[PDB]
């Protein structure tokens, strides 16, 4: 059910749910998957206000089409930022890291899933990198 | 806990 049409969605472009995309901030590190269990934090204090989005998880590429909106938000990639990472609070918050090349610096974004499950984009993502790399 | 992997390693 779930993984049977996860497991096209990652192929096409598509294979996550809602998100609540709060923005981006800067860290001191890029070379951890703990790094992005407290970004997520910081995003969550103020400023960086968050966004009611649909996270679809591409093999080439995630994107982030707002639901109220339909302007996007997140036109990034997969193989463009360092490195994914989880959390452990309660598997319901996400982010990834993204070093200079773009940023001259150390940014990480930070987003949380609007599903409440940690497995409609969690186990999503960890297959998108597998594909990622098939050829 | 996991990461990509199929990055084209940036400097």
């Amino acid at each position: 059910h779930q993984w049977q049409a996860d497991e096209e969605a990652v192929r096409s472009a598509t294979c996550s749910f809602s998100v609540k995309y709060l923005g981006c901030v800067e860290v001191f590190e890029s070379r951890g998957m703990q790094v992005c269990e407290e970004a997520l934090k910081v995003l969550r204090q103020s400023r960086r206000r968050p966004v009611r989005g649909l996270l679809h998880v591409s093999g080439d590429g995630l994107r982030v089409v707002d639901d109220e909106t339909k302007g996007l938000i997140v036109d990034q990639t997969i193989e463009k930022v360092s490195f994914c990472a989880p959390d452990r609070n309660h598997e319901r918050g996400f982010s990834y890291i993204c070093r200079d090349g773009t940023t001259r610096r150390w940014m990480c974004h930070g987003f949380l899933a609007c599903k409440d499950s940690g497995e409609r984009l969690s186990h999503a993502v960890g297959c998108a990198f597998a594909v990622c790399l098939e050829r | 806990g996991f990461s990509n992997m199929s990055f084209e390693d940036f400097p």
